RNA sequence: UGGAAGUCGGAAUCCGCUAAGGACUGUGUAACAACUCACCUGCCGAAUGUACUAGCCCUGAAAAUGGAUGGCGCUCAAGCGU
């Protein structure tokens, strides 16, 4: 599955209808339907984030 | 580009003798080869080409398509 | 004075008149009638 | 992009059934009276046949949907007709046979509610009870490494057969989506697939000109039917279970017999 | 010649119309000939001429020609010989110029008063006299020029301002606003667009109708009429003074 | 005591036409509220199609209007079925729409219409159908223009 | 400067004075520099810009004769093998090669 | 192809005496007088009329027989400036640092002087001779406005160039350093 | 190039978030408060990134 | 005032809505537009909502 | 479509008035507006437009000591065709 993800998101929908002078894209891609679970997922990006962080700092 | 005030390194027209020999060479193969493939050339070639007719600009065209249609039905007269 | 506006703004320059180089030597009336020989031939 | 609804007898369109934005690959007709379509827009809608009114929308495929398959097709498309050989004598009681048999076929619980496979390009397919639980897929069904081309339900309601690209036929569970056996012998795309009427066999016709008959209990290859000179592209198997035929490039009809 | 100008082909759906246009007004015009009374010459000189649709619109039982003048006058006729009717060759000496062609129904007395009673201001043309003095104030210019006053005026666009500039406004852009001078009307006098009594071109005509200031009007005048029953042409008055071939 | 004209674009039966009219009718003194209710009230007759309103404006109160365009004829004239506009995307108006109520959009629409006669006006309101891409009696609005032009099908005069 | 800034400045302070008649006669003398570019250029240079200008030719010609010629799948496959990428698909026991350039031990 | 003759016509206003000697043309009028030398062109020069002056070639190729309406239009042009004269009016705008134009006339040469500082906040003072024979004056009843006036249009226009060309901004992005005097108007004194 | 245009944003310093519908006065408070030349306009969504 | 388009019901609406992003940071609802409709002039019901 | 009015897109692309005008060729607007092109009329005035063919000329690739139609030089030739 992914294998083929890549191209099957390009003949899903092109580079030229995303971005650029002739873009048609209008609602993005996300990962959260809810306000409770954007708040839910900021809060863990922002936890994954440090974390990342201080994993970096340490090496 | 700078070539009237620092032209280059000149072109020779000034040939060899070796150069005219292996071009008169090539030339003469060149014919040869042509010669050959002419002969087993595989393109249909019409029995009669195509004649271009007469031109348009010929202020007598009109009457000599008169005079001939009068040699066709003259000949198909005495035939 | 001109009531026409000229494109790139050289107002003085004059109406000019087309490059004929070749004008004079036939008529309109012999053309017409070798127009009508013309085209019976064709 | 459209489902037209004809009156057979005048020849009439009632009803224009829109909103897809590709082509409407695959249409079926349920007895509950409701349209299913698959589309090339990604998409599997639900319509009310009497009134031409959209009643779901999905939108959980990541590529086109090739085909959709009901619980109850096979008994939509012989309606009275079974193995007694017999028809009732009037219209009515043709009718309440119909239906009962439509009923019977699609149960669930005691509840009639049809049960919607759908195969797509994204590799994958996804179960639908539009009934119980709305837009809320059953389950996605995973496993097909390419396309899946063609995917039928058992007449009796607990299998699901899918053909692939990936040279598979796969089985899975029809009431949790799982997976069950991969029937592994096809070299070329598999295009379509049958099942028999006592849901022990399943016919499938591929593109490396053969046909195969698969136990499906056993999980075996039971026969192998070659003949075909080119691609086979339609497949069926009899409702009575006789006979089996196969289509595809080479132009002649060929009929399986045991 | 190798050093010519490159033809434009036009990648446009409208073509060239040719000889069928020509044929076709031919067969239009002798087809509604036989169907009217009267068939009046009207000419409109120097004017925009796009009210003729609003001409043609009230006078739904008439039909309107506005096509080419020779085209027309070949229709008609202009000798006896291939004339469509009786005594309209006497008709075509007015055809000169701009001219129209109104085949009716009606008595000539509804026609004259009506295009007597016809009037509309409309944007002068290059060559007419300009009746006054026109000038944009100084500071920021407005979608009128000062015909209405600024409080009640809407600032011109900002995409004027190139056209401005092109047709001799020394206007600039200041902070989005195009202005004459600066933005509090100092450092510079008004522009005059055209002064009463002279002759203008084509540059003011033009920055008047940009302002959208009408400095002439629309008349439609009839020169003479052929009357079918009588098989003869009546001439009025435009058609008294106006010279003929 | 000046009359205001302003011409909009409204779906009947909907609140929300004048989100966008709001900032100039505030310096107007019009309330948005007021004017929306009352594009709803004169609207409620259109309920989902598109049409064209015009506001008259006269000592700070608006009077409300719907124009009548050839293309809300058509579509009204049609009989879809209700549909909700936010679920209900992509939709063709692909039924069918008899002559005689093609005439009589015709005639509706001859306060518009500068054609000289009836049958001008009847196929322009084809065109008008055949724009839309519905059917008039089960055949292609240009296929009956074509009949009406030849003459196998006669209009009404007036 | 944030976002269409340069956008901006351009709606609020226009072009340069003389920028449209500056582009007006650019593009009126492009003729003439095509010219001289056929005419003047050397070498691969020269090769490379005739080609190119070929090519632009070719499309030109195209693209006319498609709008003058504005006012006028192969094998059956099934409905599901319909608007895919399918291949165009076009005794003596000869090969296609039958002979070739033979190979001496020295080479 | 060789056409055999080929003739142009200039017609020539009363207050205005033109003399031509070996293809030189002299064209006085109320403005003064202008020269040029046209002997680089085969040009036979006649009076064909009262009032029109006549260009004939003989034998002539394409280019030889096109060559005179080249003549006809300088010819032309020397009598508009010599009648009407000829003028460029020059607009300078700036977005920050005010440009200083200060215009002089030398003295021993006769000729003016355009001095041009703070161009873009610059230290230089940039110096344009004008052509002899052309006025400039900073425009009253505009704002930030020269006017070069004359009866050379090739003078008149070469200076306006030159005035153009001085000020050119270097470096750095044009679509937002607008920054320039740039020519505006052309037409003629009278 | 889009990035290029990007504004620069430090997540982690003092900052005031403006927020509401459009046309009430969002760009208007920030021209007031900034030096940010963010459009003021009396139609909606007039701005289309962030500022 | 209501003249940006959108009703203050609406407006209400929406800052509920969003009120879940709003935690661990500080809120302030800014009335704008004072000059057209003080908040004295609203009725007493949407001003106990606001409150 | 947040907005999209010929001109961000997808698909259709008809009728009237016509003298003629695309359900639009480009510029432009958030969207409009505005300008422009296709096409038509008025002025003017007599020959033109397009594509190919044949000649001669330019380009159609060049390194490295300073140099070669044999050299000077030659331009209605002292070049090219008869
Ligand atoms: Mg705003």
């Amino acid at each position: 599955l992914k294998k083929h993800q890549a191209k099957m998101t390009i003949e899903r929908e092109p580079f030229s209808e995303t971005f650029g002078p002739k873009a048609q894209r209008k609602r993005p891609k996300l990962s959260f339907n809810t306000v409770d679970e954007l708040a839910g997922y900021s809060e863990q990006s922002l936890d994954s984030y440090h974390a990342r962080l201080e994993e970096k700092k340490l090496l | 580009a700078g070539t009237i005030n620092k032209p280059k390194k000149p072109t020779s027209k000034r040939k060899t003798t070796r150069l005219r020999a292996k071009i008169s060479k090539r030339a003469a193969e060149k014919k040869r080869k042509e010669r050959k493939l002419a002969r087993k050339n595989p393109e249909w070639r019409s029995k009669l080409k195509k004649d271009p007719g007469i031109p348009n600009l010929f202020p007598y065209k009109e009457r000599l398509l008169q005079q001939i249609e009068e040699e066709r039905i003259r000949r198909k007269e005495e035939l | 004075k001109n009531l026409g506006m000229r494109k790139n703004g050289q107002v003085w320059l004059p109406a000019k008149k087309a490059f004929r180089p070749t004008k004079g030597l036939t008529s309109w009336e012999l053309r017409v009638k070798k127009r009508q020989e013309q085209a019976a031939m064709k | 992009c459209t489902v037209r609804i004809w009156l057979v007898n005048t020849g009439r369109t009632e009803h224009v059934l829109s909103g897809h934005k590709g082509s409407v690959s695959c249409v079926k007709w349920g007895g509950t009276d409701l349209i299913y379509t698959g589309s090339h827009d990604r998409s599997v809608r639900v319509w009310d046949a009497v009134k031409g009114t959209l009643v779901h929308n999905f939108t959980a495929h990541g590529h086109w949907v090739n085909h959709i398959a009901l619980s109850s097709d096979h008994v939509l498309r012989t309606a009275y007709h079974d193995h007694t050989k017999e028809v009732p004598g009037t219209e009515e009681e043709r009718r309440a046979k119909a239906k009962e048999r439509f009923e019977k076929a699609a149960k669930i619980k005691g509840k009639v509610a049809e049960r919607l496979v759908s195969a797509s390009d994204d590799f994958t397919m996804y179960l639908w009870d539009p009934t119980n639980n709305g837009s809320k897929p059953v389950a996605r069904l995973l496993g097909h490494q390419n396309k899946v081309n063609h995917v039928q339900f058992s007449p009796d309601g607990t299998l699901i057969a899918s053909a692939g690209w990936d040279n598979s036929t796969k089985l899975w569970n029809a009431r949790d989506g799982k997976f069950i056996k991969n029937l592994r012998g096809h070299v070329a795309p598999v295009y379509q697939c049958a099942w028999s009427a006592d849901s022990r066999l399943v016919v499938t016709g591929s593109k490396d000109c053969t046909l195969k008959v698969w136990n499906v209990r056993t999980g075996k290859l039971a026969m192998d039917l070659p003949g075909h000179e080119d691609e086979v592209y339609a497949v069926d198997w009899a409702a009575d279970g006789e006979l089996v035929a196969s289509g595809g490039k080479d132009k002649a009809v060929r009929t399986w017999r045991n | 010649p190798k050093s010519k100008r490159a033809r434009v082909y036009h990648l446009t759906q409208v073509n060239k119309k040719g000889r069928e246009a020509k044929e076709r007004l031919f067969s239009n015009i002798r087809e509604t000939i036989p169907k009217y009374q009267h068939c009046f010459v009207f000419s409109v000189d120097n004017m925009r001429n796009n009210y003729l649709k609003d001409v043609r619109h009230e006078l739904n039982d008439c039909r309107i020609f506005f096509g080419k003048t020779k085209l027309m006058a070949r229709a008609l006729g202009t000798t006896p010989e291939e004339e469509q009717a009786d005594g309209l060759h006497r008709l075509t000496r007015y055809l000169t110029g701009t001219v129209g062609l109104l085949f009716t129904n009606r008595d000539p007395a509804d026609i004259e008063s009506y295009f007597s009673n016809l009037s509309q201001v409309d944007f002068a043309r290059a060559g007419t006299v300009a009746p006054r003095t026109v000038t944009v104030p100084p500071g920021i210019v407005y979608s009128t020029g000062g015909e209405v006053p600024p409080e009640h005026d809407v600032p011109v666009s900002h995409t004027l301002e190139p056209e401005l500039r092109r047709l001799g406004m020394p206007v600039r852009m200041i902070k989005g606003k195009v202005c004459l001078g600066d933005e509090k009307g100092e450092a510079s006098e008004g522009y005059t667009i055209c002064k009463e009594g002279e002759v203008l071109d084509s540059r003011q005509t033009r920055l008047l109708k940009l302002f959208s200031i009408c400095l002439s009007e629309f008349k439609v005048s009839l020169l003479g009429y052929w009357s079918s029953a009588s098989g003869e042409v009546t001439e009025l008055e435009a058609g008294k003074t106006r010279p003929k071939r | 005591n000046e009359i205001k004209i302003i011409h909009l674009r409204a779906t009947g039966g909907e609140v929300g036409a004048s989100s966008a009219l709001a900032p100039k009718i505030g310096p107007l003194g019009l309330s948005p509220k007021k004017v929306g209710e009352d594009i709803a009230k004169a609207t409620a007759d259109w309920k989902g199609l598109r049409v064209t309103v015009r506001l008259t404006i006269q000592n700070r109160q608006a009077q409300v209007s719907v124009v009548p365009t050839a293309s809300a004829l058509i579509i009204r004239a049609l009989k879809e079925p209700p549909r909700d506009r936010k679920k209900e995307k992509n939709i063709k108006h692909n039924k069918s729409v008899s002559l005689d109520e093609i005439i009589e959009i015709a005639r509706t629409m001859r306060f518009k219409s500068f054609s000289k006669d009836l049958k001008g006006g009847v196929k322009e309101i084809l065109g008008t159908a055949f724009s839309v891409g519905c059917q008039v009696d089960g055949k292609s609005p240009k296929a009956i223009s074509d009949a009406i032009e030849a003459g196998e099908i006669d209009i009404p005069d007036e | 400067p944030q976002n269409e800034y340069i956008e901006r400045h351009r709606k609020l302070h226009g072009r340069r004075l003389d920028a449209e008649e500056r582009a007006r006669k650019k593009a009126a003398r492009e003729g003439h520099k095509n010219s001289e570019n056929a005419q003047n250029l050397r070498g691969l240079r020269a090769k490379l810009y005739a080609k190119q200008r070929h090519a632009q030719k070719i499309q030109m010609r195209k693209a006319i004769k498609q709008h003058e010629e504005r006012n006028v799948p192969s094998d059956p496959i099934p409905s599901y093998l319909l608007d895919r990428a399918n291949p165009t698909t076009a005794a003596r026991f000869s090969v296609p090669i039958p002979k070739v350039r033979g190979i001496s031990e020295e080479e | 192809m060789r056409y055999i003759h080929s003739e142009e016509t200039i017609p020539v206003p009363e207050n205005v005496k033109v003399s031509i000697k070996s293809r030189l043309v002299t064209v006085e009028g109320p403005r003064g007088k202008l020269q040029k030398d046209l002997s680089h062109i085969a040009v036979n020069f006649s009076v064909v009329k009262k009032g029109v002056i006549g260009l004939e070639i003989h034998h002539g190729s394409r280019k030889d027989v096109a060559a005179l309406r080249t003549v006809r239009t300088i010819i032309n042009n020397m009598i508009i400036g010599v009648t009407k004269g000829f003028k460029y009016k020059m607009r300078y705008v700036y977005a920050h640092f005010p440009i200083n134009v200060n215009v002089e006339k030398n003295a021993e040469t006769g000729c003016y002087e355009v001095e041009i500082r703070n161009f873009i906040g610059e230290k230089i003072v940039r110096k344009v001779v004008m052509a002899p024979g052309v006025e400039v004056e900073i425009s009253k009843a505009q704002k930030d406005e020269l006017i070069l006036s004359g009866n050379s249009l090739e003078a008149v226009s070469q200076s306006a160039a030159d005035i153009q060309q001085i000020c050119k901004v270097r470096n750095k992005d044009i679509r937002k350093f607008l920054d320039g005097i740039y020519v505006s108007e052309k037409g003629n004194i009278v | 190039q889009h990035l290029a245009r990007l504004p620069d944003i430090n997540p982690t310093t003092r900052t005031l978030l403006v927020a509401g519908f459009p046309n009430v006065g969002k760009s208007s408070f920030v021209r007031s408060v900034t030096r940010a030349d963010t459009p003021v306009e009396p139609y909606a969504f007039t701005t289309k990134s962030l500022f | 005032s209501e003249q940006c388009g959108f009703s203050l019901k609406a407006q209400i609406n929406l800052f509920k809505s969003i009120k879940p992003l709003f935690a661990n940071k500080m809120v302030f609802i800014v009335l704008n537009k004072m000059d057209i409709k003080k908040f004295e002039e609203l009725d007493p019901e949407m001003q106990q909502e606001i409150n």
